[PDB]
């Protein structure tokens, strides 16, 4: 009875729309304790198209993904299309496992077609620039976390710890 | 079921043999291990939980007497659980998430191998954020001169901790839970105090994979040696095989036993697991499993926290 | 059990101090004291030990016994010494 | 209680570093080489540590007469210009 | 049968190469009478006919890049693309050139003359031995070539790259190849580098410890490739090129004087070996071994698919054979020592110290049957489906050798990443547990006492601690009276635990001159070679570290020996030299007399106890200066020399394209594009640079293949139709191959790798090897081991920068003295007008520890060792790169002083050389911080110049006017001088340097201003 | 370039009959020369599906399924049910290789549902069950390969090692 969304952090305005709930589910299986954001999600063999920011997987286990899990919907213009299968909350990846263990984990991915038009010659990135840091702490992490603005005083560590914690492939095509 | 050693200060793990005045020109000196072997923290908890007439020249039928299976050792900054990753003569800690696409890294051409191991053990390694080796030379005085002795002089290179840090093992009893917890034990060498901490953490173990990580010292049965070193390359990804004392014994006054072990933070594949079996005598079997009791053939997942002993 | 009692201090500089540590840092000091991981200066529980050990074995030239099996020996005949000094750190320095 | 980034300015600020001479006798005037810097740290500066005590019939004599009766040691060196005086209070107050 | 006709493989195109083509008189091509080749024909006299059919259409289109450079038609032609001067271009620089003159065979009669030469040389050996005389002629071709003064040749004036002898050389060492092939099948490259070798020196509390470490690490290797030399000639070692080879020229000689040859053409050729391959002393014929250590523990060998033991050579039998031969030999040569070892002790049970060596030998073999030092042995093959088209070469063929060296060398990386120390071969468990262990001494109060020396191993012999050793030696194992006391204390200090191992390094250091066992090989029996050494007893003393420390002492003795000895002569220092002792170490054989009895200890004199006030005021009434206790431990290493031979261009540009960038070139397109025309364009003065930028500018700009060539086909068929005696026309193609190998090269990111090349490499680094040799003993150093590129000498704290500034400079090639023989100069050897090239774009690091005599040497070698391997790495310093500030990673000096850390850059350019005006660029701030340290002393400026310049770095670092950071270091000099007016005048390049690091535990301040100051305070800490 | 088929190898045989070409292009992946197997390619993260052969793609970053490369045409079935990539030859994990990349080499992926069914947990499997190993070495190896068992001789260094080299994750779903 608890559905989430796999959500990714490129330094594109491509996901600025998942969901049609503000919130969606009724639990959280992650924290920010102000010392780290706990129960972050990391699956191998799959990079990121940066523009329609659309996780399309390359089976190269050296390319990877950092992305929180938020409850809801795919705007119900997808769901047909996107990966729709269901976790016994011991084979999903976790760093910080501090969080909690739901024993119901069903996740929606943004998920692509191959296109052997040309090859997925990737590249990774760390995130920088603090402004592409709150450009996104705007439009996804306020925008499901009402927990923001109650523990925000010491503002800046918890969004520090955002750097060293998140890095995607990108296509960059 | 989890234990943390928080030490309180910088810690004396040495390795090589004579730190004492014996040559009468020259200083000594010492350099500490990063993480202690798992003779020292089975030591450790055998000196909490002591009866003062069982064994005596044993030195660890009797430990194995008290202990439960201990697995083996990491570290925990702040709920990062760093792990050690060898090379050769090069050692990083890690975090758990560079280890997932590692067996690839190391199966990769040769350049992209190489500079993935570069970065590895150079930039996303993170020891000498946690750790830096602290020098500390001292003296020896005597009081007709009030001056340095002959040459009494010795650099001990200790283990300063730039932040807080402990040492992560997992204990299967539940009964010492109570009787350790809240311990300010010697730990280490050079007459150092640490802390302990116990809490109940459940993790899984029985799990199966083709490549480990070596989280405790590999022990080798001292006779498959020439059926192991010759096919090195078939038992082990990176790392580093060398031969170790097993420390230095209280209650016989004693330097414990030489054996060849595979050193913390390598890697070796699964071939191993079954090779150590295949090559041990049934009463080796019988001292190797206390071996493997007091924390030293520990494997872990490249995956996930899933520790595995070996000869269980 | 094996330290079932404590006792802490506070260690008040009368005169300046001094504790050496060779050319230790790199700064423009050739003889700077004895430095933390964050540079504050500490006293090293070697120095501590020793320099109580030394005072105690002239202010009480009688309880060598005592000085010996707390504070642990000297000569090659040893014991489990049974009584340690952890490093001393800075508290507070005057401004 | 200062924050930790002007804290570590305040205080290698408080920290002594002189310059010391030794001087050719005579000519009184400085040896070549004869030149070095030192680090004190100042009186009144407090250090804290913790002496932790076994339970074996001496430390039942050591830590009720010798140490009640330790309040001055000296620590460290360079005592001949005073550099090592030090007073202990225990925490018993 | 009998075959290997290399003989002629390197003699197929002579010496004389270059003036018969474009000849100023043409005499020789008139009076022999397929054109100069005659000249080599006429010069085949010694020995069989020329066999022209197997060298020149293969094995030498091979062996160097001319095939590929001019192309196969204008090579062979070789008159198509002329010119009349005749040049020599570095092979890694194409930008300086030489004069090269004419001081040649000109005159039919003298090339008679040399060919005597050779005869007188060579005529004194029978057929018997088939492959000795071809052994001394790979020797002594060039030696004779260049003894009599004759200047050296490049391969051609259209491409003077490669001198006339390293492309012999490279035929020769490819014919292992192509005879394998012309035969049934094979072709295989052996690579051998031992398994840690760091750590293995770093064993051993007296440098007589080091030394040996050093001297066997050297010498197991050259037990092995001694079977190698033998059996299919000097020429099959690639890496290091023994062309100039201390160990084999030795080895060579003593062969020839076994089995009985004249001992009147043994010295004609004993002068040559003397004079050149070493630099003008025979104290290896006093010392009767080579006294330095000189090969690299890392070798490489060209193998034929051919076998003795059908009395000739026959195919390969498996793919396994090289293998466990070398693994075999190495643990025969291990055990054979031991055994001479053991009988030498026999040979002497007096003497206290043999006696305590028999009778732990004995106790002791089943310990010792393990070496205590392995190697790793990789290899690689190729069969003729790779070099052959069932009637000629294949076009791609050229790539081979680069492909199957590319294979190798990355075999070896997989094999890196796990480290087996050798200490775990061994099997201690029953010993250490069952109490097993023999022990003589004292059995330890716990359980099994480790050494002191490897401190892992449990040691065998315990010497007593020194309270009362006489009395404490005869009741135990070790003494049998009071004289043996006097002689086993003389090479065991009291209190000394040793392992097996090493107690049979100190055994070896007892006398090193059982370390012939190895290095002549199977040549003598083992108890011929001991019979010698028992037979002469002349005693080889090795300094300590207070030896060392204690230069600067001697020396003020020696310059007042009997005012200094007339209160002495009760002491035993003035006592007169008494024995016939001999050092490897120069600087003591350069004194001895001199009047000080320079074999004392200076641990026992004045760095001791019970002594000392004696001798403090001694030298206070004589106005000597009491020593300090301080040496400094020099280790040097080139940057990326593997990078280098494999022919990247990570050595020209060291911190940019730094180890990744050839993961992915396409990154670094721009840098790699330039610099590799800039070289291909630079090299070949000729008429054909026209062409081949052309041919650049066809490839520049990806245009399409062959689609462009017509722009440069033409300035071929213009020039090609110069010349009537063409036989056919092939000029459609050559052209396309032309820029087909040149985009081969621009797309690679690296020039392709031949034989020629790494044997012009590594025989330069043998040169290099024999001018930092003699740069070493010139500052009083003593030399541990100097191979090539590495180095680790003991020098004292004094002459570190000196020796610095000179020894780097030299590694480039420009210096100001002559060094023996080797009259380098801007960029090249000259040795008596043979010039020679050598490694101006190579970056070489310095880590200089300043240790007190007394710590000890394991942790002082490794915090050497892991200073230069990590911090040159770590890393970076402002470097200008086509006028545009980047950051370089390697050509840094790395002083540490017990917590004090300093980093020295030497390049401030990134392609550390590109003309002749770089070559004072190199090093030029040690001179400064020289030029500093000699008004400290004169008493100009105060030492509170180094404790002053941080009030000042924080206003010079913050602005960006360079006159007003000037009149700002004028104002920090000013305040703390002491004279008149000072001036110092630093080069104002030095502003604005920011030295970085990726977060170590190293601490470096990010100015090169300061660190100068802080390496004051290191050197001047150094004489404390 | 010319294309190819991942597939694995299970103890079914429910993807034998699916890729047609005997000769191939200008390459092959595996290469039998006396040592065994080579360039063998492991997915991580898709587990497989046991009946209806198919790669699961779960988020488990830690499930290795073992197969081969066949070369060229899918028998055309496929283009809804199968995806297709071009992959620089760099982004595989291919196991002890032997055979030379063409740098550039076209991959077609079967793919099953999610499975929002049944609890995506798993399994390992091993090679046992020595008759059952001749049989996928006559259906599809053979298929592909037809030269194992007709000119080598040796059936122990490449035949008899995949009893402990090929293993993969199932399901039991
Ligand atoms: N004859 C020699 N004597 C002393 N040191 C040597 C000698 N030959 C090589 N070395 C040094 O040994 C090292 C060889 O390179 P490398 O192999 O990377 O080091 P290693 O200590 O041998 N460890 P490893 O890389 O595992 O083999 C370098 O530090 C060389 O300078
Ligand atoms: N291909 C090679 N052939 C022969 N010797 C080599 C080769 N590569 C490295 N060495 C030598 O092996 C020893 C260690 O090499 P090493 O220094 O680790 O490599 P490097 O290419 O020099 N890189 P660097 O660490 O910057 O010095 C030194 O003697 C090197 O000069
Ligand atoms: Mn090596
Ligand atoms: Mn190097
Ligand atoms: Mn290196
Ligand atoms: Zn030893």
């Amino acid at each position: 009875s608890t559905q989430r969304e796999y959500v990714f952090i490129p330094i594109t305005n491509s996901i600025t729309i998942d969901v049609k709930i503000t919130i969606g589910g009724s639990d959280h299986i992650t924290n920010i304790d102000e010392r780290g954001i706990h129960n972050v999600l990391v699956i191998t063999g799959y990079a990121v198209d940066e523009k329609n920011g659309r996780l399309v997987p390359t089976l190269d286990p050296c390319d990877y993904v950092k992305g929180i899990l938020v409850a809801g919907t795919p705007q119900q213009a997808q769901s047909n299309d996107f990966l729709t299968l269901k976790l016994p909350a011991n084979k999903l990846y976790l760093i910080r496992k501090k969080g909690n263990i739901s024993d119901d984990l069903k996740i929606y991915i943004p998920y692509s077609s191959p296109d052997a038009r040309n090859s997925m010659k990737t590249k990774p990135v760390s995130i920088s620039d603090d402004t592409i840091v709150n450009n996104i702490i705007k439009e996804v992490f306020d925008k499901i976390y009402n927990i923001t603005q109650k523990e925000k005083v010491k503002i800046e560590k918890v969004k520090e710890d955002i750097k060293e914690l998140f890095s995607y492939y990108a296509l960059e095509q | 079921k989890r234990v943390l050693i928080k030490p309180l200060e910088p810690l004396m793990f040495r390795s090589q043999g004579e730190f004492e005045p014996l040559i009468t020109g020259s200083h000594t000196a010492a350099q500490s291990l990063i993480i202690p072997r798992p003779s020292t923290i089975a030591g450790m908890l055998g000196y909490i939980l002591f009866n003062k007439s069982s064994g005596t020249g044993d030195w660890l039928s009797d430990l194995t007497n008290l202990l439960a299976t201990i697995y083996g050792t990491f570290i925990e900054t702040n709920g990062e659980y760093l792990f050690p990753l060898r090379m050769g003569n090069h050692l990083a800690l890690v975090d758990q998430q560079h280890l997932i696409n590692l067996p690839t890294l190391l199966e990769k051409e040769y350049e992209r191998r190489e500079k993935g191991i570069y970065e590895l053990f150079y930039d996303k390694n993170k020891l000498f954020q946690i750790i830096n080796h602290q020098d500390r030379i001292g003296i020896s005085i005597d009081k007709s001169t009030r001056t340095v002795k002959e040459h009494y002089l010795y650099s001990a290179r200790y283990l300063a901790f730039k932040k807080e840090v402990n040492y992560v093992i997992f204990i299967d009893n539940d009964a010492i839970s109570d009787k350790i917890n809240g311990k300010i034990v010697n730990f280490g060498g050079e007459n150092r105090i640490a802390k302990l901490e116990v809490d109940d953490y459940k993790v899984d173990t029985s799990i199966e994979e083709e490549y480990y990580l070596a989280l405790s010292p590999i022990l080798i049965p001292d006779e498959a040696l020439d059926n192991f070193l010759d096919n090195i390359s078939d038992y082990v990804a990176m790392g580093k095989v060398d031969k170790i004392s097993l420390g230095f014994d209280i209650a016989n006054t004693k330097r414990k036993e030489m054996l060849t072990a595979i050193l913390e933070g390598s890697i070796v594949k699964r071939s191993i697991i079954d090779f150590i079996k295949n090559e041990i005598k049934n009463d080796l079997r019988y001292r190797f499993s206390k071996y493997e009791k007091i924390g030293y053939n520990t494997l872990m997942s490249l995956c996930k926290l899933a520790l595995r002993k070996i000869l269980s | 059990p094996y330290y079932a009692f404590a006792e802490p201090f506070f260690i008040h500089a009368i005169t300046h101090l001094h504790v050496g540590s060779g050319s230790s840092v790199e700064e423009e000091i050739a003889l700077p004291f004895q430095r933390d991981e964050l540079g504050y200066p500490t006293i090293y529980a070697s120095s501590l030990k020793g320099a109580i050990k030394s005072f105690l074995l002239k202010e009480f030239p009688d309880k060598r016994d005592v000085i010996y099996k707390v504070l642990g020996e000297d000569e090659n005949p040893e014991e489990a010494s049974l009584g340690t000094f952890l490093d001393a750190i800075l508290f507070a320095i005057p401004s | 209680v200062l924050e930790d980034s002007i804290g570590r300015e305040v205080i290698n600020r408080s920290l002594i570093r002189v310059r010391r001479i030794r001087i050719d006798r005579d000519k009184k005037v400085v040896e070549t080489g004869g030149l070095w810097s030192e680090e004190y740290v100042p009186m009144k500066t407090i250090f804290f540590s913790v002496l932790l005590g076994k339970e074996s019939k001496e430390s039942a004599i050591f830590a009720s007469c010798i140490l009640r009766n330790l309040r001055y040691v000296i620590l460290g060196g360079k005592e001949t210009i005073g550099k090592g005086i030090v007073e202990l209070r225990w925490v018993k107050d | 049968e009998f075959l290997d006709y290399k003989i002629i493989a390197l003699l197929h195109d002579p010496p004389n190469k270059a003036w018969v083509i474009t000849g100023r008189a043409r005499n020789l091509t008139q009076q022999l009478s397929r054109k100069h080749e005659k000249v080599a024909k006429y010069i085949i006299n010694q020995l069989f006919g020329k066999n022209y059919s197997e060298k020149v259409d293969n094995a030498d289109k091979l062996a160097s890049s001319i095939d590929r450079y001019l192309g196969s038609i204008v090579y062979k032609e070789r008159s198509l693309f002329e010119n009349r001067s005749i040049f020599l271009k570095n092979i890694l620089l194409s930008n300086i050139q030489r004069d090269i003159g004419n001081l040649f065979p000109k005159d039919k009669s003298k090339l008679d003359n040399l060919i005597l030469e050779y005869k007188k040389l060579l005529n004194v050996i029978n057929k018997t031995n088939l492959i000795l005389k071809y052994q001394l002629f790979y020797l002594i071709y060039e030696l004779v070539w260049i003894d009599s003064k004759y200047e050296n040749t490049p391969s051609d004036t259209r491409n003077p790259t490669h001198t006339i002898f390293d492309h012999l050389y490279a035929t020769a060492a490819m014919m292992n190849w192509i005879l394998s092939l012309e035969k049934e099948a094979k072709g295989y490259l052996l690579g051998i580098d031992t398994i840690g070798v760091a750590d293995f020196i770093s064993k051993g509390r007296k440098t007589r410890d080091l030394w040996i470490s050093s001297y066997l690490v050297s010498a197991l290797l050259w037990y092995v490739i001694t079977w190698f030399i033998e059996e299919y000639g000097p020429d099959v070692i690639l890496f290091p090129s023994l062309r100039f080879n201390q160990f084999y020229a030795f080895y060579l000689l003593e062969k020839l004087r076994k089995e009985g040859v004249s001992e009147d053409v043994i010295d004609e050729i004993k002068e040559l070996i003397t004079k050149y391959i070493f630099n003008g002393d025979d104290l290896f014929e006093n010392l009767k071994i080579p006294p330095y250590p000189i090969i690299p523990g890392r070798i490489t060998l060209i193998l034929p698919g051919l076998i003795r033991e059908g009395e000739e050579y026959k195919k390969v039998q498996d793919d396994n054979c090289f293998i466990s031969k070398v693994k075999e030999r190495y643990n025969e040569g291990w055990r054979k020592l031991i055994e001479g070892l053991r009988c030498y002790s026999e040979r002497k049970r007096e003497d206290g110290f043999w006696n305590l060596v028999c009778r732990v030998l004995k106790l002791t073999e089943d310990l010792l049957q393990t070496t205590p030092l392995n190697i790793r042995v990789k290899q690689v093959s190729v069969t003729e489906d790779e070099i052959f088209n069932n009637n000629k070469l294949r076009s791609d063929s050229w790539k081979i050798y680069d492909n199957k060296y590319r294979q190798l060398v990355s075999e070896f990386k997989k094999s890196k990443l796990v480290k087996v120390t050798p200490e775990s071969r061994l099997k201690l468990f029953e010993l250490t547990k069952f109490d097993k262990l023999p022990q003589i001494g004292e059995k330890s109060k716990r359980g099994y006492e480790f050494c002191t020396s490897c401190g892992v191993l449990p040691a065998v012999v315990i010497m007593p601690k020194e309270d009362e050793l006489e009395k404490k030696l005869i009741d135990l194992g070790i003494a049998r009276d009071e004289k043996d006391v006097r002689s086993i204390k003389n090479m065991i200090s009291p209190g000394e635990r040793l392992c097996p191992w090493c107690l049979v390094k100190r055994a070896l250091g007892a006398e090193p001159r059982l370390m012939r066992i190895l290095l002549l090989g199977d040549l003598y029996s083992v108890e011929k070679i001991v019979n010698e050494i028992v037979s002469r007893d002349v005693k080889i003393e090795i300094p300590s570290t207070s030896d060392i420390a204690s230069i600067k002492t001697f020396e003020e003795m020696i310059e007042k020996k009997n005012e200094i000895c007339e209160d002495l002569k009760e002491e035993e220092v003035c006592e007169k030299p008494s024995e016939s002792v001999l050092s490897m170490w120069q600087w003591f054989n350069k004194n001895y007399y001199n009047g000080i009895n320079l074999t004392i200890d200076p641990e026992e004199y004045w760095f001791s106890e019970k002594r000392r006030r004696y001798y403090f005021s001694v030298f206070r009434r004589h106005r000597i200066t009491f020593p300090s206790p301080y040496y400094a431990l020099v280790r040097a290493d080139s940057d990326y020399l593997g990078d280098l031979l494999e022919g990247k261009l990570t050595p020209y540009l060291a911190g940019i394209i730094d180890s990744g960038d050839y993961a992915n070139i396409s990154e670094k397109k721009e840098e790699v594009n330039k610099l590799l025309e800039e070289y291909l364009v630079n090299a070949g003065s000729g008429s054909i640079v026209d062409y081949v930028k052309t041919v650049l500018k066809c490839i520049r700009e990806n245009l399409n293949k062959c689609s462009c060539a017509e722009k440069i086909y033409s300035n071929e068929v213009a020039k090609v139709m110069f010349r009537v005696n063409v036989e056919k026309a092939n000029v459609e193609e050559e052209v396309k191959n032309s820029l087909e190998y040149f985009e081969t090269i621009l797309n690679e990111g690296r020039i392709i790798v031949t034989p020629a090349w790494h044997v012009s490499i590594s025989s330069a680094l043998n040169r290099g090897l024999l001018v930092e040799l003699e740069l070493v003993n010139k500052h009083k150093g003593f030399v541990i081991y100097a191979g090539g590129d590495d180095l680790l000498a003991m020098l004292p704290v004094d002459e570190v920068l000196d020796f610095i500034k000179e020894s780097r400079r030299a590694f480039a090639g420009f210096g100001t003295e002559k060094l023996g023989n080797m009259c380098l100069e801007n960029g090249f050897v000259r040795i008596n007008n043979a010039y020679y090239p050598s490694l101006p774009i190579v970056g070489r690091s310095y880590s200089v520890i300043i240790a007190h005599y007394a710590d000890p040497l394991f942790f002082v070698i490794n915090d050497s060792y892991n200073l230069l391997e990590e911090g040159k790495e770590i890393i970076r310093y402002r470097v200008m790169y086509n006028g545009e500030y980047k950051d370089a990673k390697k050509d840094v000096a790395i002083f540490r002083y017990q917590g004090l850390t300093s980093v020295i850059p030497l390049s401030l350019k990134r392609p550390i050389v590109s003309s002749v005006s770089d070559f004072n660029e190199i090093a030029s701030i040690i001179d400064v911080i020289l030029e500093l340290k000699k008004r400290i002393d004169e008493g100009r400026i105060s030492v509170s110049l180094l404790y002053d310049y941080e009030k000042y770095k924080h206003l010079i670092v913050a602005s960006d006017e360079k006159y007003l950071t000037e009149f700002l270091v004028k104002d920090w000099i000013k305040r703390n001088s002491l004279r008149k007016h000072v001036e110092f005048t630093i080069d104002e390049k030095l502003y604005g340097v920011r030295l970085t690091i990726e977060n170590y535990p190293i601490k470096i301040p990010n100015d090169l201003i300061s660190n100068i100051v802080y390496t004051l305070r290191i050197i001047y800490g150094g004489e404390k």
